[PDB]
């Protein structure tokens, strides 16, 4: 599984571009992939979805209609082309794969990136901008919504993304109490429908780093950052 | 010597029968007068899962009672989410001729087989979103009938060869090989301990075997024809089954005889499918005649009909919750009935 | 004064035999197909439309026997209401026939490489079409004339969708399955099927050829009373002999009815 | 989010219409017949453990899926309920053979089957030329095995293939009759037999099953539209 | 030799069948009446649930 961006550099503002993904190592087809990007000195923010089959789109409203989202499954490729710009759109632009259905795993896997330069909404608040901790301790990792995320089918659909330095993120919790595929056991989900932690156990050298919550019911948390 | 030897396996049979009818003081019939008839039993269609293209011949509920994995002949797996009636996966398969379908009891695998003599193996929850082949159990001499998934890594599957086998998943090699069965063995049931497992055959005979040992416990034979269904009782010490003489026999492993049997004079068509709810009580099974009976365990009458199939009722299975109950057809619909 | 006499007898045979087979057929037709519902086939639909139309007319018939017309005469509204109903019924049955014809020709004579268009989904659009198509001939002339003001323009054209249109279509389809039927015979009980066509083939034209030509005559040329009775009396019976030529004639939904009988 | 499980299942009902037509326009043939039958032949002068061997082949543009049972067990009471509502059972016998009794139950049985009532039969009589040798030659006579062949005579409309011997169509009559008897007991009109006099080379089978498989859809979608 | 190996296998699985012990039907049955009634409640079909409790109605 791949996933390796395209375009990025210096644009004017009134400029266009073009950032491309190419897939590599699954079926592109089955997968609705997201566009998620990455202001610097800032936290995640979704800019478009493009579902399985080119069928529903999503735009994020700042890019709605000034982005455009395609697919491509014969070159197992996704595009996004800006046909205007702004300084506010500099920002590592994340291709992330996801996939829908009963037990899946959306967002498991973030590709490396681009870092494109230029010349209502669930709203997420996470307690914390910073935690400062010793390795070997717990963290209670706490975040909160504006609505209740618990639909009512039963299952708060709220998720959780490290981002080790200088690394993309990588999703830890999807909805709100099972634990992704390849992470440890040190981590753990809760919630209440409305207040939701994630409470690792166990601090490890390779678990510190910036820890957005998500929602899914699209919105990403402020960051709570982790300083050994 | 042939002649001797039949004469002492014929001294053991009837031995073995004369302990049997020793043990035989009351029936489950007389200890059943007390306990209040179940009454009428009445289940409507709750949802009907169609988009296969031919028969559908096997299905089987996964243990989270929501998703159930089947079968039809046209060379499709189908996992079903039967809350939402949406489809989960469509597994094409390499072999249109499928008999039979199994879900692992973790969900990461569903087991498929039939006239191609193989159970494939199919990996649910790989990295690729995609499901593939995980492998391929070849070493049968004939059709696969039934396959149950004892754990992620082992599987048992009945053949038409006369024998069942237990499989090692990520070796692929028979672990142990079942013989002893004189006619095809058409269904199997896992024990709820998965200890043991009895399968039924087509010389009318259903035999127990310890998975860990390899050997046959005991026969039991009833029927006067092949057994087409079998299924343990949920306490796991007695099992019922299916028969073309249409009639269903619940025996109880530690009398080693018959309990009861379940038949009505109108009904005169071979069973394909058996099952018990969560509490035992209830004794569903499917018939030819495109309908399923309702039994009454503990009794031997008729609780209800599942009426509501166009043709024949091939495949029926009671989720382990015991919410629901889903019976697939050669018309190529499932109902969940409840 | 035999003339009266004539037509009472013709209309009392009509009551006596026709009626009760139209009626009575029909609702047994539309009974038995919709019991098995679940269990129809692409032929089925279109009967149960045609056993519609034809339920529909035969009630309708069931004035012209007697002529007790002049009762819902009274109303304007009443009128136009029956004579639009009956028309886009007749139109609806005559479409059926036609459209059974022809999918019947795409089954048999194409029977290899038709799967596709023979869809029970197309089957129901199908039926849709034809039923949208026949209000369209009955309204769009009417509100034709109306707005601009019996036409000879619009006679015309009830002659030409109700007879020769739908019966040039009809002999050529037929013609074509009795080729194929005989052809396919001669080679490795088709002639069941074969006298079965031939009796729907003659029973359309018998019944419907009168009224059509006696529209087509007056559109040249009531004087004429006992011959319209005759000729009413005829295109209903086409309605009434059609459940019988069509469904319980046959041996499969005779089966079927055999079956509702045993369990309903 | 359930929304993207439904366009998911939208996506498989796609596929499956998809497939639903390729199965709708192929036409399924079972192959049966002992293993002194040149049914293995047959299936390889085709131009298009293991318990079925597919053999796919087209004629005047119509795919015909053939099945041939492989590694099975003697008795095939069980798995022949699969090929239930198949096109057509092509039974193959050898002509010339003397099992040929074992073949005549063989065929009854597959006759007389509660689920193939309805399964017309292209009764292959292969072998036809060794069939015409072994009535030339003397060596062997079906008198032996068969007393009726003794008073049989060639009925009126056995058409003699030019260079035909009058001994050898007499013979290959009475073989077919034994067929055409044991079809015509229980033929009650569902399914009938297809008798045809054929060899190991001829090329003409595809053509012969592909007209027996036009005459059967043309039985069946004639009891369809209820003309019989 | 083949048949009577056949024979002689055969032989002891039945002589293994003989052995085993067993008890009485009326215990059996007794068992099986007893475990139905622990967990009648706990078996929606037997006992109709409500269409607030289950998932599909």
């Amino acid at each position: 599984v791949q996933l390796v961006e395209s375009g990025g550099g210096l644009v004017q503002p009134g400029g266009s571009r073009k950032l491309s993904c190419s897939a590599s190592g699954f079926a592109f087809s089955s997968f609705g992939m997201h566009w998620v990007r990455q202001a610097p000195e800032k936290g995640l923010e979704w800019v478009a979805y493009i579902s399985s089959g080119s069928g529903t789109i999503y735009y994020a409203d700042t890019v709605k209609g000034r982005f455009t989202i395609s697919r491509d499954d014969p070159k197992n490729t996704l595009f996004l082309q800006m046909t205007s710009l702004r300084s506010e759109d500099t920002a590592m632009y994340y291709c992330v794969r996801s996939i829908y259905y009963y037990g899946s795993s959306p967002f498991d896997f973030w590709g490396q990136g681009t870092t494109l330069t230029v010349s209502s909404d669930i709203v997420m608040t996470q307690a914390t901008s910073s935690v400062p901790v010793t390795p070997g301790e717990s963290v209670s990792i706490s975040c909160r919504s504006s609505k209740s995320l618990l639909h009512s089918n039963g299952n708060t659909y709220l998720y959780w993304f490290l981002q080790r330095p200088g690394q993309s993120p990588q999703l830890l919790i999807y909805r709100m109490s099972n634990l992704a595929s390849g992470v440890p056991d040190r981590f753990s989900g809760s919630g209440s429908g409305t207040a939701f932690t994630l409470t690792i156990s166990r601090l490890e050298a390779e678990d510190v780093g910036v820890y957005y919550c998500m929602q899914h019911l699209l919105t990403f948390g402020a960051g709570t950052k982790l300083e050994l | 010597e042939l002649d001797q030897l039949r004469q002492e396996a014929e001294q053991l049979k009837n031995q073995i029968r004369d302990a049997r009818k020793a043990c035989a003081d009351a029936t489950l019939s007389q200890i059943t007068n007390n306990i209040d008839p179940v009454g009428r039993i009445q289940m409507r269609t709750r949802r009907t899962l169609r988009g296969h293209l031919a028969k559908i011949y096997a299905m089987h509920w996964g243990t989270d009672s929501r998703l159930l994995v089947s079968a039809s002949q046209d060379g499709k797996l189908i996992i079903w989410d039967s809350y939402t009636t949406n489809k989960v996966h469509a597994i094409p398969l390499r072999s249109s001729w499928v008999m039979t379908c199994a879900y692992a009891p973790s969900g990461n695998y569903v087991a498929c087989g039939g006239l191609d003599n193989i159970c494939s193996i199919y990996n649910l929850k790989t990295r690729e979103g995609n499901v593939r082949v995980s492998r391929e159990l070849a070493g049968h001499t004939g059709y696969l009938s039934c396959c149950r998934f004892l754990d992620d890594n082992q599987i048992v599957t009945s053949s038409g060869d006369t024998t069942c086998a237990l499989w090692d998943i990520e070796t692929g090699q028979q672990t142990t090989t079942f013989t002893g069965h004189t006619g095809d063995v058409m269904s199997l049931s896992l024990a709820p301990d998965t200890r043991l497992f009895v399968s039924g055959a087509c010389d009318a005979s259903a035999k127990l075997w310890d998975v860990r040992e390899g050997m046959c416990r005991q026969t039991f034979t009833g029927h006067e024809s092949d057994i087409n269904a079998i299924c343990f009782f949920p306490n796991g010490n007695a099992f019922a089954t299916g028969s073309d003489d249409a009639t269903c026999r619940l025996f109880d492993l530690r009398a080693d005889q018959e309990l009861m049997t379940y038949s009505h004079d109108n009904i005169i068509c071979g069973i394909t499918s058996v099952s018990f709810s969560k509490s035992g009580r209830l004794l569903l099974a499917g018939y030819d005649d495109f309908n399923c009976n309702v039994w009454d365990a503990l009794k031997a009458d008729r609780a209800g009909v599942l009426a509501g199939h166009d043709n024949r009722v091939s495949c029926l299975g009671v989720t382990d919750d015991g919410m629901a109950v889903a019976t697939g057809s050669w018309d190529s619909f499932l109902k969940i009935w409840n | 004064h035999q003339q009266y006499v004539i037509g009472l007898f013709l209309s009392c045979l009509y009551t006596i035999f026709l009626f009760p087979i139209g009626f009575v057929g029909n609702i047994l037709i539309l009974v038995v197909n919709i019991s098995f519902r679940e269990k129809m086939t692409i032929p089925d639909l279109y009967f149960i439309n045609l056993a519609v139309a034809d339920l529909i007319l035969v009630a309708d018939s069931l004035i012209e026997v007697f002529n007790l017309h002049e009762r819902y005469y009274d109303i304007a509204v009443l009128c136009t209401f029956m004579s639009l109903f009956l028309q886009v019924n007749m139109y609806s049955s005559v479409f059926f026939l036609t459209w059974m014809s022809f999918d019947r020709y795409i089954a048999l004579a194409r029977a290899m490489r038709c799967s596709l268009f023979r869809t029970k989904h197309h089957a129901r659009l199908s039926c849709g079409l034809i039923w949208m198509a026949s209000v369209s001939a009955t309204l769009v002339p009417f509100t034709a004339v109306h707005l601009q003001h019996d036409v000879r323009e619009v006679q015309w054209l009830e002659v030409t969708l109700g007879f020769i249109v739908p019966f040039a279509i009809i002999g050529l389809c037929y013609s074509l399955i009795v080729r194929v039927l005989v052809r396919a015979h001669r080679h490795r009980r088709r002639q069941k099927a074969l006298r079965m066509i031939l009796a729907v083939v003659l029973v359309f034209f018998v019944c419907w050829l009168p009224e059509n030509v006696f529209i087509s005559v007056h559109l040249l040329q009531h004087a004429h009373p006992l011959t319209g009775h005759i000729v009413n009396l005829a295109a209903f019976s086409n309605s009434c002999l059609n459940p019988l030529i069509y469904s319980f004639l046959g041996e499969t939904f005779r089966d079927k009815l055999r079956l509702y009988i045993e369990q309903k | 989010e359930d929304k993207a499980a439904v366009e998911r299942s939208k996506m498989i009902e796609k596929q499956l219409q998809k497939d639903k037509q390729v199965y709708r326009r192929t036409l399924r043939l079972l192959l049966l017949g002992a293993d002194n039958s040149g049914k293995s032949t047959i299936v390889k002068q085709m131009r298009i453990t293991s318990g079925i061997f597919e053999t796919k082949f087209q004629v005047d543009k119509v795919n015909f899926h053939m099945f041939d049972v492989g590694a099975q067990r003697d008795e095939r009471r069980k798995w022949i309920q699969c090929f239930n509502d198949v096109t057509a059972i092509i039974f193959v016998v050898d002509s010339s053979d003397n099992r040929l009794q074992e073949a005549l139950n063989d065929f009854d049985s597959i006759w007389n089957n509660r689920w193939l009532r309805t399964i017309s039969v292209i009764l292959f009589l292969n072998k036809q030329d060794l069939l015409a040798e072994k009535v030339l030659a003397g060596k062997s006579k079906i008198e032996d095995y068969f007393p009726e062949f003794a008073r049989y005579t060639t009925p009126e409309d056995a058409t003699p293939e030019p260079g035909e011997d009058p001994r050898v169509t007499r013979a290959k009559y009475f073989i077919r009759k034994e067929f055409v008897d044991i079809s015509t007991a229980s033929g009650d009109g569902r399914h009938i037999c297809y008798p045809h006099f054929t060899c190991a080379v001829d090329t003409e089978n595809a053509r012969r099953i592909f007209n027996d498989c036009k005459d059967i859809i043309l039985q069946m979608n004639l009891r369809e539209y209820n003309l019989v | 030799t083949a048949s009577i190996a056949q024979a002689r296998k055969l032989v002891e699985q039945l002589k293994m069948e003989a052995n085993i012990d067993r008890i009485k039907v009326s215990k059996a049955a007794a068992d099986l009446m007893a475990y139905c009634e622990a967990h009648a409640k706990e078996d929606p079909l037997l006992t109709p649930v409500p269409a607030s409790e289950n998932p599909f109605r």
